[PDB]
């Protein structure tokens, strides 16, 4: 196992993790928009 | 600046399959995580796919193994196969690069699947 | 276009995705102290 | 400081700062889930 | 499938010290970030310390320089040391890797701690 | 520890220009991302520009092409260039690596621009 393939499986892991995180952030801002318009409403 | 040229949708019957295609400019795929979302009338944007810069793929929930993201290198294009559509897949799809997601998109690609 | 050069593209991609990511984050972070306040006022 | 050195400290940087971009979304999570939960009760 | 299998844990007394370990199967941890969690009962899981790929390490501000985190490449596993522990420290302590808490968690390891 | 200090503020008119530095110990600059931000008086701290390891930028939209992230590899130094400054460009700015904004603010540089 070379430090480039230790590199490469860092790299991936960051990516996967990037997508997951995006994932959840737009799942809570739909949420927290949700609420703001409840708050909002006549 | 970045093109995406989204194609590959249409009308099909469910049950079917599409392969949709996003031609990119000005970034290189083999080197870029590539994104599929999708979007239906009134709904958020929902993340469908991914594939990172080493070839790994997720896929959301609805999905459920029905989907696979790919890409040519050559052609610089990512392409999304969806097998066994259903009437909830109803929507434009779209490919983006998560660094420009805040920025710019393409005019997407609509599908529409129809019982 | 070598192995480097598409860990250089990777990692790059990378930060700009995370400071994005954090930026959202401090966004929603503050419309969700506004809403703390709204529902702790006297 | 060879290009290899750079993008161990890049990869390094990245993976403790996703660590903390989660932390914060998992309070952030609770933090809507408190408000979710006083928005719904009877 | 990725496998976690944490061990360790126990009853132990206030100012005592534990080592938890979890053994993994299915990734790499000198190539992948490998982050401890706990949930005591009722409560939402906490993150507790991390190491990333190439050896850094966080921890919470729960552990306060009592933890340390460490692995051992061949043995393929992740441990935890929590020197002098408090009844506060009492949860279900759990290993993962962050692309995977969306998708499995193991059963974890019990630790009550008791004055 | 790591060193954040902060300077290249002070008072400037409208459609001015200013350069701010900080110069940084313990960890490299051309190793890590860098970033600038900036807090007005009650206001939330604010994201202004960012470096990444490899050199590319970005900036907040307030910035408009006005701002300018660079670095000097030598002096472990980060700038940020400010042109056509405007009154709402009052604050004191900061520089920061994303791992340490959770641990560490140095005392930043006072801009105030005056019409």
């Amino acid at each position: 196992l070379s430090l480039l393939d230790k590199i490469i499986g860092a790299v991936d892991q960051i990516q996967l993790t990037q997508a997951q995180l995006e994932e959840r952030q737009a799942e809570m801002e739909g949420a927290v928009q949700s609420i703001q318009g409840e708050l909002s409403k006549l | 600046q970045v093109q995406l040229q989204e194609s590959g949708g249409g009308l099909v019957q469910a049950g079917g399959s599409l392969r949709l295609s996003c031609a990119v400019s000005g970034i290189r795929v083999n080197v870029n995580a590539m994104y599929w979302y999708r979007q239906a009338p009134g709904k958020q944007r929902e993340l469908v796919a991914i594939i990172t810069t080493f070839g790994s793929t997720n896929y959301a929930d609805s999905a459920k193994g029905r989907f696979t993201i790919s890409r040519d290198n050559t052609k610089n294009t990512v392409y999304l196969q969806m097998d066994n559509l259903k009437p909830e897949d109803t929507a434009v799809y779209y490919c983006n690069a998560p660094q420009f997601t805040d920025r710019y998109w393409g005019q997407g690609t609509q599908v529409t699947v129809s019982s």
